[PDB]
């Protein structure tokens, strides 16, 4: 019998199967211009806005 | 008592001949991030012939096809690390350049010593008695004659010896009778020619030394081992157990010892015919790989490098005259526990060598140092609040053994 | 409805009051395409014309 399994090699290809994913709706809908550039870690840990 | 010079005194240095001679071509840039931690090569094929009067092979068995392998792996790290008090270090020592000089040579020396240890641990062939040193011209020519007798052609053959042995051979050249150039060179420079006895002879001062290991009693094998090609088609290593030893000795056989089978002879690998050493046949021999102890009842189990293949269903791979069976007589060369410096002889395609590049650690300053083709990664960091800086040097080698039957040790014989 | 590009670049040390601005961008691309050229070779009033 031919025993020639040492003539080949096990190969793992450089290909990645597709994964799972989610979607972003909540982040886009909120208002982000008001709070942008208003909080700094060193200055403090809270900001306030004035009610009508 | 105060003023000091800024130039250090010279020191002592070894020499590098092992690295410059071994094969550094086949195994180079092969153990990469994709290959893994090991890589393997192939082996040549051999065939046998069926002799029939009328050409009919219906009853007989056609040659089977069996493929072998030769795997190379990576070793341990070569790391040297120091720490210092930088205030006292920087007193007059500028830019820490003085540490660089004696560390790369230390790394190279350790690498070469371990390479020599590996080479004499995995070599199979042996010649002469270990006690007798080299004193005449035949002691070198025997190695070339043996290598030619086995049948190796493709490659270059090299032999390495200590400084004193070269002097004794050089004195013989001074007493030559008709060669003016040879006698003049030997008289003046005490240098032997490049080719001494048909083999490229070399001289080296740094050569690893070993001890024999205490043994006693007429050894013999109790159980017939398995030396079929299928079992040893990947490593050329086999295990065997012995009897007739001493009661209970720890460290019965050290690494590198040669065990000789009296009644089993070598074969011309192509013609499959016995080997004749002028007046006596050449016996088979093997090398111990790992240290073996002896238990009560005098039974020693040891692993040997080099296999006496006598497969009966694959006759084409035979390398010895007869199959090793129980009751055979074996012996160990040398004395009880003497220590000697072995002399090595090998073919070009016996042992390989390569290096694995090392990346720089993140957020740590580093550099690259080169010394005879070796790249050394140096790292510096400042762990600790006690002003203790630390510097470390690294190197990662890899070895491979292609064919154990193409090298080994040799000595002189009386 | 209107969806505007986001850069989070301005409002850096400035007071903003008008949320009635929508950001639209023009996109430019250069491509290598295969085109067939026809050589009208009427001899009168010059012949070679591709």
């Amino acid at each position: 019998p031919n025993n020639l399994d040492s003539n080949v090699s096990q190969i793992v290809l450089k290909k990645f199967l597709p994964g799972f994913m989610s979607d972003l709706v909540l982040a886009k809908t909120v208002d982000r211009q008001l709070l942008a550039g208003e909080i700094n870690s060193s200055t403090g840990d809270s900001v306030s806005f004035k009610r009508p | 008592s105060q003023i000091v010079l800024k130039k250090f005194l010279p020191g002592f240095m070894s020499d590098l001949v092992l690295a410059k001679t071994v094969d550094r071509q086949l195994l180079a840039g092969e153990i990469n991030s994709s290959t893994g931690d090991s890589v393997s090569f192939k082996r040549p094929h051999q065939f046998s012939s069926l002799r029939t009067p009328t050409g009919d092979i219906s009853g007989q068995n056609k040659n089977n096809l069996i493929s072998g392998k030769a795997t190379g792996r990576v070793g341990n790290y070569i790391t040297v690390a120091v720490e210092y008090q930088q205030l006292e270090e920087a007193i007059k020592l500028n830019q820490l350049e003085e540490i660089l000089a004696p560390v790369r040579q230390r790394i190279v020396t350790d690498l070469e010593t371990e390479l020599a240890h590996f080479m004499m641990n995995n070599g199979a062939l042996s010649l002469g008695s270990p006690n007798t040193p080299i004193t005449k011209w035949s002691d070198v020519a025997q190695t070339a004659s043996f290598l030619k007798d086995l049948g190796v052609n493709e490659g270059e053959n090299y032999a390495v010896m200590d400084p004193w042995s070269a002097q004794r051979l050089a004195d013989a050249q001074t007493g030559l009778h008709a060669s003016d150039q040879l006698v003049r060179t030997a008289w003046e420079n005490a240098q032997i020619p490049t080719n001494f006895g048909g083999i490229r002879a070399l001289m080296s001062n740094g050569l690893a030394s070993r001890t024999q290991g205490a043994f006693g009693g007429t050894l013999t094998v109790k159980t017939q081992p398995t030396v079929t090609y299928n079992a040893v088609k990947d490593s050329y290593q086999f295990t065997v157990t012995l009897t007739g030893a001493t009661a209970s000795v720890t460290g019965f056989l050290k690494a590198g010892d040669q065990v000789k089978f009296t009644n089993t002879y070598w074969l011309q690998q192509q013609t499959k015919q016995a080997l004749y050493n002028g007046a006596t046949p050449i016996s088979f021999t093997a090398t111990v790989t790992a240290d073996a102890n002896s238990d009560s009842g005098g039974d020693v189990t040891v692993t040997l490098s080099g296999v006496p293949i006598y497969d009966t269903t694959n006759p084409q791979y035979n390398s010895v005259s007869r199959q090793v069976e129980a009751g055979d007589a074996v012996s160990v060369v040398g004395t009880a526990s003497q220590t000697m410096k072995p002399n090595l002889f090998y073919n070009k395609f016996f042992c390989g060598l390569g290096s694995i590049p090392l990346p720089k650690l993140h957020s740590i300053d580093s550099a690259v140092a080169t010394y005879e083709g070796f790249s050394i990664r140096v790292h510096k960091y400042a762990d600790g609040d006690a002003n203790v800086q630390k510097m470390r040097f690294d190197l990662l080698p890899a070895y491979v053994c292609f064919n154990p039957h193409m090298g080994g040790q040799f000595f002189g014989n009386p | 409805p209107t969806s505007l590009d986001v850069t989070s670049m301005t409002s850096w040390e400035y007071n903003w009051f008008g949320a009635d601005v929508i950001y639209i961008a023009k996109y430019y691309e250069v491509r290598k395409e295969s085109v067939d050229v026809i050589s009208y070779r009427h001899p009168i009033t010059g012949e070679i014309a591709t």
